[PDB]
């Protein structure tokens, strides 16, 4: 289990940790988040007391080094940052353990919701959206706009996720402009899982870090990217049995974990209703389909 | 965006546009069968694709062997739309393909959008008026070679015959609409209309018969009656 130290929490800030989240007030002993599990991404979040406005975070994995916030009161935010010095950095955590400055990851262990919501997410494939390679961790906010967004202002800070777009001579052959528009099989499985993103868990990893941009932070490119690619397989005639079979089962933790309280805005009724019921796989999506009609009966 | 009441004189500006109307490309009679069964057979169509300014008719006439063994014909005649006004646009040579097309029902817009992606400057525009351009195969000479046609044919007609010489095309085209919305709510009072003087012919290479000034006012005031009556008959007013 690790640890993401905080030198001092100075302002007052909710903060989250995966799907979890606590308050912390302005100068209280807070000293950061320990017993988080290894072998998964993570993302430490926050929202400041003073202005909801920007929720912003950090993508990180405990593997690829020693890291730990602390806030910039020039810039007016917690930011991370590593720690190269692996004593010094032992002995710091060390000391706050033992003075029980830290509030424990705490993960039910009946428990497999982080799991599934992050299955497929690498922390290399993350970077590759979020340009930012002197850091190994990444920073996401709910303001910063999608590489397509921009097409239709800062390229620096952008989230480059991979376009698509199903009326572009990518997504149609010439020669099979209706065929490929109603059956976007081709875009999918040759353009998409063989051209660009090789296999279909390095496509799963780019849908679930947009949705849990889009839920974490509010990005609205996010959430735009995320509908898109689920849209891409369920107009798809011809998926692979094992893809639906796990998107499937990724629809179903995600809708699980959405706040119902941000149902209205996250989620696309045009993109929905037509993936459940009129598809080609309107009927391939049953857990994901009995959850939505018993959560979200009012979408549809 | 829209096309509309609002930017009608668009239409007769020196920007090269097009109208695609897709209403008489599927067209069928449905009967019943020995069994007592219902059966569609389709008929010669045709693609309506009109020049507004000049009035250039570029009208393609689909063969009902275009059908052969296809399924969902309704949705195949908006592709095979889009697939023939792309055909042309890419025939013309450049200083004569539309800046604009337009579609009188939207349900062409994305066919089209797809078969254009070649020509990302030639915006594809819907409307919001009510064209009566479905009528066209009530002009005895388009339904003449329409019916006529063996095979897939490409036929170049001027649909204001010679009026240009006399009147402008925003006049053009008000004389077009109402000719065609005549046909379209009563088409036999409207042609009655059109002919009842024997002396006025239509010439061989036109399709309009060849009225004086002072005939077309008369003759336009007799459609509009029959229009605003014909909604008399309807509404009972
Ligand atoms: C499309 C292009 C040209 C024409 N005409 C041919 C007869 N002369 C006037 C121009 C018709 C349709």
């Amino acid at each position: 289990m690790n640890t993401v130290p905080f030198t001092s929490a100075p302002i007052e800030v909710t903060i989250g940790i995966d799907q979890y989240s606590f308050n912390v007030k302005e100068n209280q002993p807070f000293h950061g988040i320990k017993d988080i599990p290894i072998g998964h991404v993570h993302v430490i979040h926050f929202q400041h007391a003073d202005n909801s406005s920007m929720r912003y975070g950090y993508w990180f994995d405990c593997r690829m080094g020693n890291f730990y916030i602390q806030y910039d009161p020039k810039d007016g935010l917690y930011k991370m940052m590593e720690e190269r010095d692996g004593a010094k950095f032992e002995n710091i955590v060390h000391n706050f353990k033992e003075r029980q400055m830290m509030v424990s990851y705490p993960k039910i262990d009946e428990d497999d919701t982080w799991y599934n919501l992050t299955e497929f997410v690498q922390m290399d494939k993350i970077r590759k959206i979020v340009r930012k390679d002197e850091n190994q961790f990444s920073y996401v906010d709910s303001s910063m706009t999608t590489v397509q967004e921009n097409e239709l202002s800062d390229p620096a800070h952008s989230l480059n996720y991979t376009v698509i777009n199903f009326k572009s001579r990518e997504a149609i052959r010439p020669g099979h402009e209706m065929e490929d528009f109603l059956d976007k099989s081709y875009y999918l499985n040759t353009v998409m899982l063989q051209g660009i993103f090789k296999n279909s868990s390095n496509y799963f990893g780019e849908l679930q870090f947009a949705f849990l941009n889009a839920m974490f932070f509010g990005n609205y490119g996010s959430s735009l990217q995320w509908h898109a690619m689920i849209e891409l397989i369920c107009s798809s005639a011809t998926v692979p049995k094992h893809m639906l079979d796990k998107l499937d089962e990724i629809l179903y933790y995600q809708i699980k974990t959405l706040p119902e309280q941000y149902s209205d805005i996250l989620l696309n009724e045009r993109v929905w209703n037509i993936c459940l019921y009129s598809s080609f796989q309107k009927n391939s999506l049953h857990n994901t389909e009995k959850i939505m009609e018993n959560k979200y009966p009012e979408l549809l | 965006g829209a096309m509309n009441s609002s930017n009608y004189a668009e239409l007769f500006n020196n920007d090269i546009k097009l109208f695609v109307d897709d209403t008489n490309v599927y067209r069928v009679t449905v009967h019943k069968t020995f069994e007592g069964n219902v059966a569609t057979k389709a008929i010669n169509g045709c693609i309506f694709t009109l020049n507004p300014k000049t009035g250039h008719l570029f009208l393609k006439i689909i063969h009902t062997s275009v059908w052969a063994g296809q399924k969902r014909l309704s949705q195949l005649a908006k592709w095979k739309t889009a697939e023939e006004v792309s055909a042309l646009v890419r025939s013309l040579p450049k200083e004569e393909q539309p800046k604009q097309i337009i579609v009188t029902r939207k349900a062409m817009l994305d066919p089209l959008e797809v078969h254009m992606l070649d020509f990302p400057n030639i915006a594809i525009r819907p409307t919001e008026l009510r064209l009566p351009f479905s009528a066209a195969m009530s002009i005895d000479k388009l339904s003449d070679v329409v019916m006529k046609a063996t095979e897939p044919q490409m036929v170049l007609f001027n649909i204001y015959d010679d009026w240009l010489d006399r009147i402008s095309s925003y006049t053009a085209f008000s004389r077009l609409t109402l000719l065609l919305r005549a046909l379209k709510t009563n088409e036999e009072s409207a042609k009655m209309i059109l002919l009842s003087d024997p002396t006025i012919t239509i010439k061989s290479y036109h399709l309009w018969p060849s009225f004086t000034d002072e005939q077309w006012i008369t003759i336009e005031s007799q459609m509009r009656d029959l229009i605003l009556t014909e909604y008399g008959r309807k509404y009972n007013v």
